[PDB]
């Protein structure tokens, strides 16, 4: 109830959407390391 | 020194003008965009 | 050491100083690189959270004791992160037994090296000239921009102090192995306090405006073994 | 020059050393052109003047009293 | 008809000139900077045959140019004598002859500026201008006079603006208006010009001091005759740290009153920060000197210079969870104010990252005057700068002449300056960590992958500012079209789920001014009554 | 994006060629030169930028 | 630039001439210009303060090399001191005795008004005398060898203030003679009623030092 | 400062004293839902009267979508669930077999 | 039908600023760890050849 629903987003944020910041900062390698390699 | 709306008028330019539709004063813009570093290189330099 | 295409790590310490301070920037960064995280995530849910906020709150606007607290916590932080940096800059300011002393008075767009500590013969001082080799110069054996007219041999393993000034206008001797760098005031005079410990060759430049000759001032240093420096040092 | 020649810095341990050689010489000139024959007491502080202190303005000083015509803001006496 | 452009005794049409002179500053410095990346795009001689005199002619041009003639003029006149008196309730502000001779002393300054840079010698020495790097020996000519006249004039100018902005803060405030509750851009507003007014007098006499030792041939400052450059040295320190406060704090306050008018909350700690801004100004004369730690100053001075610039740096971490607070709990709008504020907090966190990184003394020792100190100030000052003026024209461009203004223009925009920004200043951090050495016309090969991609992203700039402009002519040309029409955004606001379609079209703005649902800008006789307020 | 490409390309062949060094076996000489004593970091990599 | 600063001083008539004539004047416009002309004095009074810490920084002598401790004693140049304290004693005495004569004008604006405003022309014009008197071989020619020159310049840059300061007062004595400056929105009584009390503070500071100092 | 919240409360009644069209009663809706507080039954049966009072169906299901989706609470359900039956129940709206299958 | 309301705003802001404190850190400290230990690997290396310098 309060406190049941309560950790569906609390603890969730560790987990569940972790993945959406990982790819939020996943341009990076794609590109810098490709161009790199295409340079040199 | 009162009779400006200010709807069209507050631009310092005239939009009126057959020889200047702000189609000439507008290239020279332009042309003064790029035209200070230009001379300045043809002054001394090439480009 | 010598500036590399797409490099991606700085270049080896030549002095106990520059490891010591590179690794406390290399604390101070991981710090920094985690709060700059903190703000990124900040930005990132709130921003992903309300891209569809169904209701706009309007009436939060001190909560004084957690704003004390997020206002003191950049102060005990920011005390934290210069406690180490404290010391460390009580550290490097003071020179603790030098052993010998090399100088740089380089003239306008050129340097100028002068080894006065060592003796080439007997009494008379030790001083050569460097000059840069341009594009005309560039010849098969140099390098452009990085290669001069003599190369700088330093006292390997021994402390020693850069009593270093200018003629007409501030140049910079730069050494970034080293982690040295002055600019020399034409009328002043600056010393700092470095040691050399491993043996290698490392590459400078002038990072202080000179005028027209400017970019074609360089620096050129490299390390030889201690009989090698000291039969340089008595043949020159 | 074994890591060691005058030990922790005394006569100036700050970075500047601007108004550095002008003492260290004033009084070696002082003790050395008084009589010409004891230098003992300022037998000490070679170094000083010799690596602390840049031998430049040290010759040009030389240079200037041997011309009879000096640079510097001194005094006769 | 020509007096209202000639003698203007109102203020919009003397702001919508300084800006029509901003910008066509800033395109020229743009396009001279582009092609300074294209000469350093490649090692060696192909646009220009070397000539490193011509070189550090246009460096310095780019840095004074743009340091003098963009960022300031536009960004604090206009936003001041369109506001500022104007919010308060006041019906004209005074002193038009003080800006009509500012105007009118200006040209003095292009003209001299431009026969400085259009010589032979010309003046080359950077925004550095201490002698005897600057002497007459190698830079000869008038150059340095031309520079030093436009200097006092500008000066001179702004000083002028100042005063007039602050005796209509101290005098023309409304009955009905507390002080302690004034809103962030009159306080912003008010702690610029006040420290524009105790900075600078300082720089205009370390100047004319220059100026007298360039013509009379005096010995102040030159290294022969027992002069010291130190002291223009830390002169120009204590204008350029508190310039880059009265360059970067209007910002500030246009973004807090964009945020405040727009995400429909208040911003959070807003007397307390009010406090906090004032604190800064009365402070800021104590951490002018964080640069100078290599002259040869003491270790004891070393360490109160740095506790200062590390204790006065709180404030900036204060704004930013603020306004974090402020764009907190509220409605967010896919709105090209939203994410220019967005990027510029964002890009100002990483600058402010990187000058924390450089607030240390120890590590300045190998950190002075490399790559890094050079990238910090270029981030800061860029972002801020720049996109404080781009969210201030894209925010107020419907405020001042009422036509709308693309939508996906505006938006493609953002994206072109944003991505040309991220790769030009990505791989910066390498830049510094490996150590380019600084303007060197022909520096050496290593770095040739990244200035091509500095070039890119430059030339990408130069583009966005060719779709700047063609958005001016769009909007010229179809405001009626797109008043008609959906095609750009006709309210600042969207509404929220407790709205009628009625009653949000009547309570289209719900603002702490009437400048939204002021009509587009009456004639010079505005305000003739007080504003009343409680 | 496609603008800015097309653009450095032509300007870039209408700039002609200004380069009478520093091709591939002169920077690979060099590498050589440094990397080949004086206590060399793992031997460098100094990889040729390009043509 | 003869034809320059008289186009200045016809521009400055003019713009006075229609201040006083076209009337419509109002408080607000007679506070307004006050305090536009309350800013400029104050400018030219910071303007004073910087050229007076120009040369007043030399007290405690942080220089390196070739003085360092003023006086840099080696050189025998010229010495400028002694040259104009019998200008500024006299203008000390005009202060001294206009402190409040401004004062007494406004209270008065009889004949006695007249005897000052003609006892401030006879010294304005003792005071540019003496200063043309050494015009050209004041001190030696201004080429090469500086050592004391620096008051002698800060002299004759003061000079200028009080050059306007007299053209000024011509000006105003001529738009009298116009018969436009009468007693109503008064623009040259509201800052000569201010003026000597702006610039004898700051000529005061510039004489206790720069004068009994540095020789 | 953690302020009184009854007071506002007060307010909204004392202006629907004073109510003289739907404007007010948007008004006063705008500012309840802006609040933190979770509104009572009884409030919220005030709110759904004062809209009532001009008999307007979608004001009535502005203030039920509303209810339904207010603030998140840590995701509360059930208490909203049988708060929506109760005022449903009361007066009879029915609107969710409509829009919710599309 | 709940009467004590309004307890939501202390630690709304407190779960934010650990959550991004703990993601900041994991996300620097992966490449901070990693680039550290290569570091301090070829640290080693050269203090093993500055020994045998002297040995
Ligand atoms: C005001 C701060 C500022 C800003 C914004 C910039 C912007 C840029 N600077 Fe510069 N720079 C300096 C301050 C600044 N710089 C200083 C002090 C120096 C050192 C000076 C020296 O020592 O001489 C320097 C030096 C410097 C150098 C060193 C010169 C060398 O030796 O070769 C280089 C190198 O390329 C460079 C590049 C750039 C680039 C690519 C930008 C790009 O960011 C440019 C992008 C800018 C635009 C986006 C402008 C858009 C134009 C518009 C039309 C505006 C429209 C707005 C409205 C009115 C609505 N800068
Ligand atoms: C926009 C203007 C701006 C801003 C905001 C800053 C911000 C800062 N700057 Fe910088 N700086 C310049 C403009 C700016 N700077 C310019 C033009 C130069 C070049 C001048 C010259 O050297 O030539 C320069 C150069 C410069 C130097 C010169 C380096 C050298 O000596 O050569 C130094 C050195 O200390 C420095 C320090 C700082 C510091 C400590 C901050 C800090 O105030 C940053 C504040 C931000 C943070 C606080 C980080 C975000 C918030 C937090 C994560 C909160 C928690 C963290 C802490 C409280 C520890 N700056
Ligand atoms: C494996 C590689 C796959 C992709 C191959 C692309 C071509 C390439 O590698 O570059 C060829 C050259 C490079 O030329 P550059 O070195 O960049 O510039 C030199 C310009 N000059 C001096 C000749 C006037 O290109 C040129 O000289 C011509 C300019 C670029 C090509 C023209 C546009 C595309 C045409 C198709
Ligand atoms: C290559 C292939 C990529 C395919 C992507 C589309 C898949 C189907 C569409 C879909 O799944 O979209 C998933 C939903 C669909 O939102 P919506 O379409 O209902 O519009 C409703 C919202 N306007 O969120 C979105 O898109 C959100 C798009 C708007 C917000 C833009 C900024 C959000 C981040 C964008 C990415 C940033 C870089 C990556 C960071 C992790
Ligand atoms: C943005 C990153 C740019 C990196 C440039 C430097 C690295 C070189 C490189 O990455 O080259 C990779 C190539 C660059 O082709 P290019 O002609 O521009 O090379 C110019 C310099 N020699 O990519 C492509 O061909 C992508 C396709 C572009 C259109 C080709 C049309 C062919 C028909
Ligand atoms: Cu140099
Ligand atoms: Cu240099
Ligand atoms: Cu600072």
């Amino acid at each position: 109830g309060r406190i049941g629903e309560s950790w569906v987003i609390t603890e969730g944020r560790r987990l569940i959407p972790e993945i959406f910041q990982w790819s939020a900062v996943l341009s990076v390698c794609l590109g810098w390391p490709g161009a790199v390699y295409f340079f040199s | 020194v009162h009779f400006k709306d200010g709807v069209y008028e507050n631009i310092p330019f005239k939009v009126k003008g057959r020889k200047t539709p702000y189609a000439l004063s507008h290239f020279g813009f332009f042309a003064i965009g790029f035209a200070v570093p230009f001379v300045a290189c043809y002054v001394q330099l090439k480009k | 050491d010598v500036p590399t295409p797409y490099a991606c790590y700085f270049q080896d310490s030549a002095t106990p100083n520059q490891e010591g301070i590179l690794e406390l920037h290399d604390n101070i960064m991981f710090y920094l690189l985690v709060i700059l995280g903190l703000v990124s995530w900040m930005l990132y849910t709130i921003v992903m959270t309300y891209s569809k906020n169904p209701i706009a709150y309007k009436y939060i606007k001190h909560g004084q004791t957690i704003e004390v607290i997020w206002t003191i916590f950049p102060a005990v932080i920011l005390l934290i992160i210069a406690f180490p940096s404290f010391i460390l800059l009580y550290l490097c300011d003071e020179v603790i037994s030098p052993a010998m002393t090399i100088k740089a008075i380089g003239y306008q767009w050129y340097w100028k090296y002068e080894y006065s500590d060592f003796i080439n013969d007997s009494g008379e001082t030790v001083e050569f000239e460097s000059y840069v080799i341009p594009d005309e110069l560039l010849e098969e054996g140099q390098l452009r921009l990085l290669d001069t007219d003599t190369s700088m041999v330093v006292p390997v393993d021994t402390h020693i102090r850069f009593v270093v000034t200018a003629a007409d206008v501030i140049h910079d001797f730069a050494i970034p192995s080293l982690g040295i760098k002055v600019d020399a005031t034409p009328g002043r005079l600056n010393q700092v306090s470095a040691l050399i410990q491993r043996e290698g060759v490392f590459y400078g430049a002038c990072s202080e405006l000179c005028g027209t000759g400017h970019a074609n001032m360089p620096i050129k240093i490299e390390a030889v073994s201690l009989p090698k420096f000291l039969e340089w040092l008595n043949e020159q | 020059s074994p890591l060691h020649t005058v030990g922790f810095d005394a006569r100036f341990p700050q970075q500047n050393q601007t108004k550095h050689c002008w003492q260290s010489y004033v009084d070696y000139h002082k003790c050395v052109n008084m009589k010409g024959e004891d230098f003992a007491p300022c037998k000490v502080f070679w170094k000083t003047y010799n690596a602390l202190c840049p031998l430049d303005w040290i010759e040009k000083w030389d240079d200037q009293r041997e011309k009879g015509i000096f640079a510097g803001d001194i005094n006769s006496d | 008809m020509v007096q209202r452009w000639l003698y203007s005794t109102n203020a919009k049409d003397i702001a919508v000139l300084y800006f029509m002179l901003a910008i066509f500053s800033g395109m020229a410095g743009t396009a001279m900077s582009l092609i300074i990346r294209l000469e350093l795009a490649a090692p060696g001689s192909q646009y220009l045959h070397g000539n490193s005199q011509l070189f550090n002619v246009l460096v310095v041009g780019h840095a004074v140019l743009m340091i003098f003639f963009l960022v300031m003029p536009a960004l604090i006149g206009g936003f001041g004598n369109y506001l500022l008196p104007l919010m308060i309730g006041a019906t004209d502000t005074a002193f038009p002859r003080i800006n009509n001779i500012a105007f009118w002393v200006l040209p003095m300054g292009l003209v001299c500026l431009v026969t400085s840079t259009l010589v032979e010698s010309g003046a080359g020495t950077g925004w550095t201008v201490y002698p005897p790097l600057s002497s007459i020996q190698a830079h000869s000519g008038p150059s340095v006079d031309l520079a030093i006249f436009a200097l006092h004039l500008t000066s001179i100018s702004s000083l002028l603006g100042a005063i007039n902005f602050i005796v209509t803060t101290l005098n023309m405030r409304t009955n009905g208006m507390t002080m302690h509750k004034l809103p962030l851009f009159v306080w912003s507003i008010f702690i610029t010009a006040f420290l524009l007014l105790l900075s600078l007098p300082v720089l205009s006499a370390g100047i004319t001091m220059l100026l007298l030792d360039r013509n009379f041939n005096t010995s102040f400052f030159e290294v022969s005759g027992g002069g010291d450059p130190i002291l223009y040295e830390h002169l120009f320190w204590f204008f350029g740290h508190p310039e880059v406060y009265i360059l970067i704090i209007p910002g500030f306050g246009i973004i807090s009153h964009v945020v405040s008018t727009y995400s429909k909350k208040p911003v959070f700690g807003e007397i307390s920060m009010v406090y906090a801004m004032a604190s800064i100004g009365l402070l800021g004369f104590l951490v002018w000197s964080h640069h100078m730690y290599i002259v040869g100053l003491d270790a004891d001075t070393r360490a109160y210079f740095t506790s200062a610039t590390m204790i006065i740096a709180i404030p900036t971490g204060i704004k930013i969870f603020s306004w974090l607070a402020t764009i907190h709990g509220g409605s967010i709008r896919l709105a090209t104010p939203m994410l220019y504020a967005i990027a510029f907090l964002f890009l100002f966190t990483m600058g402010g990252l990187t000058g924390v990184a450089l607030a240390n003394a120890s590590l300045d020792v190998a950190f002075h005057d490399t790559y890094y100190v050079v990238g910090h100030f270029h981030y800061v000052l860029s972002m801020g700068a720049i996109f404080s003026l781009f969210a201030g024209y894209y925010y107020w461009s419907p405020q001042i002449l009422g036509l709308n203004y693309n939508e996906k223009l505006a938006q493609i925009q953002f994206w072109l300056i944003f991505i040309g920004a991220n790769v030009i200043f990505f791989p910066m951090h390498f830049l510094g960590i490996n150590g380019m050495p600084r303007r060197i016309p022909d520096y050496p090969d290593a770095f040739a992958g990244w200035n091509y991609v500095a070039s890119i992203g430059s030339f990408i700039a130069t583009l966005s500012l060719f779709l700047f402009i063609y958005i001016l002519y769009d909007q010229l040309v179809n405001g009626l079209n797109n008043k008609v029409n959906n095609k750009s955004v006709i309210y600042n606001k969207a509404p929220d789920f407790v709205e009628s379609n009625t009653i949000f079209n009547l309570n289209t703005v719900k603002s702490s001014s009437i400048e939204f649902l002021l009509t587009s800008p009456p004639a010079v006789h505005s305000f003739n009554t007080p504003a009343v307020q409680s | 994006l496609l603008f800015s490409v097309g653009l450095f390309a032509v300007v870039r062949m209408a700039g002609g060629q200004d380069a009478k060094t520093m091709n591939k076996e002169w920077q690979l000489k060099s590498d050589e030169y440094l990397k080949s004593k004086n206590a060399n970091p793992w031997g460098g990599y100094s990889q040729v930028q390009s043509k | 630039l003869f034809v320059l600063l008289t186009s200045s001083i016809l521009w400055f008539r003019d713009i006075v001439a229609e201040a006083t004539y076209l009337g419509d004047h109002t408080m607000a416009v007679r506070k307004g210009i006050n305090l536009g002309f309350l800013m400029f004095v104050l400018s030219e009074v910071l303007i004073f303060a910087g050229l007076f810490w120009a040369y007043f920084h030399s007290a405690m002598s942080p220089d390196v090399t070739l003085g360092a401790c003023w006086p840099p004693v080696g050189i025998e140049a010229v010495q400028p001191t002694e040259l104009p304290l019998l200008n500024t004693i006299i203008l000390l005495s005009s202060g001294a005795t206009v402190t409040y004569s401004h004062h007494a004008l406004i209270a008065g604006n009889r004949n006695k008004a007249l005897s000052g405003l003609l006892i401030t022309f006879w010294l304005i014009v003792i005071f540019v005398t003496c200063q043309y008197i050494e015009y050209t071989n004041a001190a030696f020619t201004i080429s090469d060898g500086v050592y004391g020159s620096v008051f002698y310049a800060g002299t004759g840059l003061h000079f200028l203030h009080m050059v306007m300061l007299a053209a000024m007062l011509g000006v105003n004595y001529w738009r009298m003679r116009n018969y436009h400056l009468t007693a109503g929105h008064h623009v040259g009584y509201e800052t000569t009623i201010i003026y000597t009390h702006v610039l004898d503070v700051i000529w005061l500071f510039l004489y206790v030092v720069f004068y009994w100092w540095g020789v | 400062d953690e302020e009184t919240f009854e007071e506002f409360t007060a307010r909204y009644e004392k202006e629907f004293d004073e109510a003289y069209d739907l404007f007010e009663v948007q008004r006063v809706l705008n500012n309840c839902f802006s609040y933190d507080l979770v509104p009572a039954p009884a409030v919220i049966e005030k709110a759904l009267r004062a809209a009532r009072r001009v008999n307007d169906l979608p004001t009535a299901i502005r203030v039920f979508e509303a209810l339904k989706y207010k603030v998140e609470n840590e995701d509360q359900y059930k208490a909203y669930l049988d708060e929506l039956k109760d005022v449903r129940q009361e007066l009879g709206v029915p609107l969710k077999e409509e829009l919710f299958p599309s | 039908t709940i009467a004590p309301i309004t307890g939501t705003i202390k630690r709304r802001v407190i779960m934010d600023i650990v959550l991004g404190f703990s993601l900041g850190g994991v996300m620097a400290s992966y490449w901070w760890w990693g680039f550290h230990m290569d570091k301090i690997n070829k640290r080693e290396k050269f203090y093993a050849e500055l020994a045998e310098r002297k040995k």
